């Protein structure tokens, strides 16, 4: 009956449609939450390779011909992997090893990107900064990067608040340690009445042995503090005691009364 | 059923509109079915955020004939999803078959289930989201910002999130004074500040770093601390170390804290503000002269 | 004459109490002259306790610190030291002591009073 037939235009594919989710794995590392990464179309037989490689994400089929996206559920980055490092954002996992690098086979593992701005690593790194673990740049930023939570959220103070309360009864034991001296520190870069306070209980509670070794400026013999009462300036401007001090270990009245000793401007000592 | 009649009735005013006039046996198999034929080529939205091409993917049909009609520059940013269910003729793949006054949905049943002249598929549906990359390179041209053609706005924010930051901690290492890598570390994650800080641990002298030290203070100064504390102890006779670690002592915390007043060259402006610990410098602006 | 530094607000407190000392300096301007509380003893020398200069800046012997504060009232020329968490081995006789910011001989050392712990 001589049917009217006619072929339907030339097909032209869209950036979509050539998207190869094996070439792709810088693409959907950095994704995040709600946010859906297509990958192309995808073959019924290579979903179970898809899925294995990305198991924080969900495999969704988005359009006809196979087309399918990425959408990121999870974050199953361990502490000891995402704690200890504040710049590897994931890594891959492949026959018991862990990379950083992507290689077929491997299975992708994510950090969470507030890790840092909360107390997600604040139990792990309270014992890795402890003993002969102790990285010196990762526990200071650590310890400081406390001090300015961006988890202003009430349970970003509490685990802040749940720190401080564990690094007080360490450092009552030995304040010489590192993360301890460390501590210290950024108490008083804090400047605040309760870092103060802190500083001064932590010191008090110090051994005598601790105390004779590096707080003589704290506490001065009989003779040196009675011969300082025959000068009018206060015994920290002159006592060589307190400018061999480490200023750690310092009582708060000592460390504000070494910033009243009158400098001639230019070098006053 | 008998086919004996077949004919193409042209629309009314649409020119994609077109008419199938059918003749069968039974009269009652004879309809005029109204049928579309391809959409222009598409470099606009039909609906808000949308692309419905009058064509009928026919099950079986390859997925890029569904965007025949785009052009491809506009179709970057647009993803192919399901669409409703339509009725296409076999023998015409890719005509769409209204739904009207006589042509009822059970009329199409009952052709379908009587002869080869009609096939089923899924309306094409595109919906805009936004550049879609699939290479490594595409990543790294969007994030260095030295192609920002056709890339989506979480690759080309200003750093606003964190997507570029895992490829920007290894670029700028590489590139310390780039621009777009201060523009990174003025973002203030810990990526960019962690790796500023490895980089000034090695290169403090450089103004790069000078940059460093003013971004990070003083909401994040223990950066700066710990590359000043690993330089100056690489660096021990450097003159502009003397004031963070004292070259004639043991522990060089001579002037450290509110000591740091002790001595001119310490608590000299024009000084770059690098070369004393973060607390160190404010003790210096606390001090009593007389 | 008439350089007074009587020294008051002394007692019998059992060990763990509280007492504050007083001392009303006249003819000696505390904005000009170190304030020291000493304390002294039975059979035995006398030995700073506390120390206030003329700046305010203040200073402790090592077994009171902590537990001792020395502070001072510019308007009323009046010095203190707040005692708590007296020990038995407090138990000494506390007087005022006045000393010049640069006359070395300008010394003067005030009239006690008794503070004893025990049970």
């Amino acid at each position: 009956v001589e049917l009217p037939k006619r072929d339907p235009p030339p097909g032209v594919p869209t950036d979509e449609m050539l998207l190869n989710v094996d070439k792709m794995h810088d693409v959907i590392a950095p994704a995040k939450l709600l946010e859906y990464v297509h990958i192309g179309p995808l073959a019924k037989d290579k979903e179970d390779k898809v899925k294995k490689r990305y198991p924080e994400f969900r495999l969704v089929n988005t359009g006809p011909g196979g087309l399918s996206a990425l959408l990121r559920q999870s974050y199953a980055g361990t502490a000891p992997n995402c704690c200890r490092t504040f710049q590897r954002t994931h890594y891959w996992k492949k026959d018991g090893k862990i990379s950083d690098k992507y290689e077929e086979g491997a299975v992708l593992e994510s950090c969470w990107p507030d890790v840092h701005d909360t107390g997600k690593c604040d139990v792990d790194l309270f014992d890795w900064c402890q003993g002969d673990t102790f990285d010196r740049n990762i526990c200071h930023q650590w310890i400081g990067s406390a001090f300015n939570r961006a988890d202003r959220t009430v349970e970003g103070q509490q685990s802040l608040i749940n720190l401080y309360n564990k690094m007080q009864t360490l450092c009552s034991k030995d304040a010489s340690v590192p993360i301890c001296e460390s501590f210290l520190h950024h108490l008083r870069a804090h400047n605040t009445e309760d870092s103060k306070e802190m500083i001064d209980y932590i010191l008090r509670q110090q051994s005598a042995d601790f105390k004779q070794k590096y707080m003589r400026c704290s506490y001065p013999t009989r003779d040196k503090l009675e011969e300082s009462l025959k000068y009018a300036e206060p015994r920290e401007c002159w006592d060589p005691e307190c400018s061999n001090a480490n200023v750690n270990f310092l009582l708060t009245r000592n460390y504000n009364n070494l910033g009243l000793c009158n400098i001639v401007r230019g070098s006053g000592l | 059923v008998t086919l004996n009649r077949i004919k193409i009735a042209p629309g009314i005013a649409d020119i994609r509109d077109k008419y199938m006039e059918l003749g069968f046996n039974y009269p009652e198999y004879n309809r005029a079915v109204k049928f579309a034929e391809e959409s222009y080529t598409y470099y606009y939205e039909t609906s808000p955020g949308e692309i419905k091409p009058k064509f009928c993917l026919i099950d079986g049909m390859s997925i890029d004939h569904c965007s025949s009609f785009i052009v491809p520059e506009f179709a970057k940013q647009y993803v192919l999803i399901h669409g409703e269910p339509c009725s296409s003729f076999k023998f015409r793949p890719g005509s769409l078959i209204y739904y009207q006054n006589e042509v009822t949905p059970e009329y199409i049943k009952d052709l379908k289930h009587a002869t080869d002249y009609i096939a089923s598929g899924q309306r094409c549906h595109f919906i805009k989201k936004d550049y879609l990359l699939g290479d490594s390179d595409s990543v790294a041209k969007c994030c260095s910002k030295t192609n920002t053609k056709h890339c989506p706005k979480i690759f080309n924010n200003n750093y606003k999130t964190e997507h570029c930051d895992d490829f920007m901690t290894g670029f700028c290492r590489n590139d310390p004074g780039n621009p777009n890598c201060l523009e990174w570390l003025r973002a203030k994650r810990k990526p960019a500040m962690s790796t500023y800080s490895d980089i000034c641990s090695k290169h403090m002298d450089a103004r790069y770093c000078s940059e460093f030290i003013r971004i990070i203070r003083p909401d994040y100064f223990t950066f700066g601390d710990t590359a000043l504390y690993v330089f100056c102890n690489d660096h021990k006779g450097n003159r502009n170390c003397w004031c963070a670690n004292y070259p004639k002592s043991n522990s060089g915390d001579k002037y450290l804290g509110p000591r740091v007043c002790w001595l001119h060259e310490c608590t000299d402006e024009s000084r770059d503000r690098k070369w004393l610990y973060y607390n160190q410098d404010v003790q210096r602006t606390r001090c009593k002269y007389v | 004459g008439e350089v007074q530094l009587q020294a008051s607000g002394g007692g019998l407190v059992q060990p763990g109490g509280s007492l504050r000392l007083s001392c009303a300096a006249s003819g000696i301007v505390f904005s000009n002259n170190r304030m020291s509380w000493y304390r002294q003893a039975p059979g035995k020398q006398r030995e700073v306790v506390a120390t206030i200069t003329s700046g305010g800046a203040t200073d402790y012997q090592d077994s009171v610190e902590g537990r001792f504060t020395i502070s001072r009232d510019m308007a009323k020329n009046t010095v203190y030291l707040q005692m708590n968490s007296l020990k038995p081995e407090d138990t000494a006789v506390y007087f005022c002591n006045a000393r010049r910011d640069n006359f070395a001989t300008a010394i003067y050392w005030g009239q006690g009073t008794q503070v004893t712990v025990s049970s």
